[PDB]
């Protein structure tokens, strides 16, 4: 009945040191829709990230990004902070570079 | 431009 | 090339949370123009693409009638599906709808489309025929029943063959410089050792225009299907797509592996290797 979140966390542009860009998480092929999504920053939920509007896949299944103006650095850690009824607790994703 | 109706199912 | 138009709605009961939310977007290929969320502080139609804006309060007042009539309806068989399956009124459900029109690359109509979902599973369908429906129940044979006494099939036929492929027109014109305009991926292949003895091999595509795309590894000319690791294209946010796909090879044969690179954009295919 109930259809878990593919979870990806990347960047809108290739990352580099120091150079503003868009941190993305995209939530997607999950049912039903509702679904909390939170942007982390060393642990910490970033404010004011906004969301595209919902919309569906041709299996029925949902899709949303989740997305904020961030400076990738060296040491600073990116996570996206997912709950969804299908999850015992909440899935977080670290961002990777490369990925 | 949306179809007009939405009938009720 | 070929387009299409889709709306894509989503009406969805909560109870005990209020009366049902009623959400429709519009897309031109894969570029969303319009929005109404009946959840809105002040529900209007509005425009999420810029070559809509310059549609005049006429367009905006009637796609707004016609949302905010459909919040109405899609609650009303929201409550008549719940009854067809004998569900408690404890429960939320959700009743999706998808339809529009494809174009072929000489702006015909291709062919039409109207589906619905119940809880994420096909409900009813108009058939191609754009006159015949395929339920997928007996819940989903009252919904055909009521349809043909208002003789919906007749009036979706007319409206796909019409009005949808007027507008779809319309708006791919307005909207040339984007919607007609395919670009390409930028691609690259990067190498990472997972041990001594093996590698990952990714081909990336970045910042192409639609989200159609075919990515894929061959080890000496032969598809490895089952050994790439390919995920999800996704959005970059800027209107193009991302994607990549992963092969993990033995040290030393990373030479005999190609990656493959299929959009609308590329002057010619690409065949990629990992340059070191």
């Amino acid at each position: 009945i109930q259809r878990t979140p593919k979870i990806q966390v990347y960047s809108r542009h290739p990352a580099e040191n120091g150079k503003s860009n868009f941190l993305n998480c995209y939530v997607s092929g999950f049912h039903p829709s509702d679904i909390e999504v939170d942007l982390l920053k060393n642990g910490e939920r970033i404010e004011k990230v906004e969301h595209s509007d919902l919309s569906f896949s041709k299996d029925w299944s949902f899709y949303l990004l989740y997305y904020t103006e961030f400076t990738p650095t060296e040491k600073d850690e990116y996570a996206c902070r997912v709950n969804h009824v299908t999850l015992s607790q909440p899935k977080i994703v670290k961002w990777d570079r490369d990925m | 431009l949306p179809f007009d109706k939405a009938t009720i199912m | 090339g070929s387009h299409s138009m889709r709306y894509f709605y989503t009406a969805m009961s909560r109870p005990g949370r209020g009366e049902p939310r009623f959400i429709a977007v519009g897309y031109v290929d894969d570029t969303q123009f319009v929005r109404f969320d009946s959840d809105a502080a002040s529900p209007r139609t509005e425009p999420r693409a810029p070559w809509i804006e310059q549609e005049g309060p006429e367009y905006w007042d009637r796609n707004t009638q016609i949302f905010k009539t459909n919040t109405q309806t899609y609650r009303e068989s929201l409550r008549n599906l719940r009854g067809y399956y004998n569900q408690s009124e404890a429960g939320s459900h959700i009743i999706q709808r998808m339809y529009g029109c494809d174009l072929g690359p000489d702006g015909r109509l291709l062919r039409g489309h109207d589906q619905s979902a119940y809880d994420g599973k096909d409900y009813i369908a108009l058939n191609e025929d754009l006159s015949s429906w395929t339920a997928a129940d007996t819940a989903a044979q009252i919904t055909q029943r009521k349809w043909e006494a208002a003789r919906v099939a007749e009036q979706l036929r007319a409206y796909l063959e019409g009005l949808c492929v007027e507008w779809l027109r319309r708006y791919l014109e307005n909207g040339k410089e984007t919607l007609q305009r395919a670009d390409p991926p930028k691609t690259h292949v990067t190498h990472h050792p997972v041990s001594d003895h093996e590698a990952t091999l990714r081909c990336w595509a970045l910042g192409f225009y639609p989200a159609e795309i075919t990515l894929t590894w061959q080890r000496d000319g032969e598809d490895q299907t089952q050994d790439t690791e390919l995920v999800e294209t996704r959005p970059a946010g800027d209107r193009t797509f991302q994607k990549w796909a992963a092969v993990v090879v033995p040290s030393g044969e990373e030479q005999r592996y190609t990656c493959h690179v299929q959009h609308e954009g590329l002057p010619k295919p690409l065949t990629l290797r990992w340059e070191p």
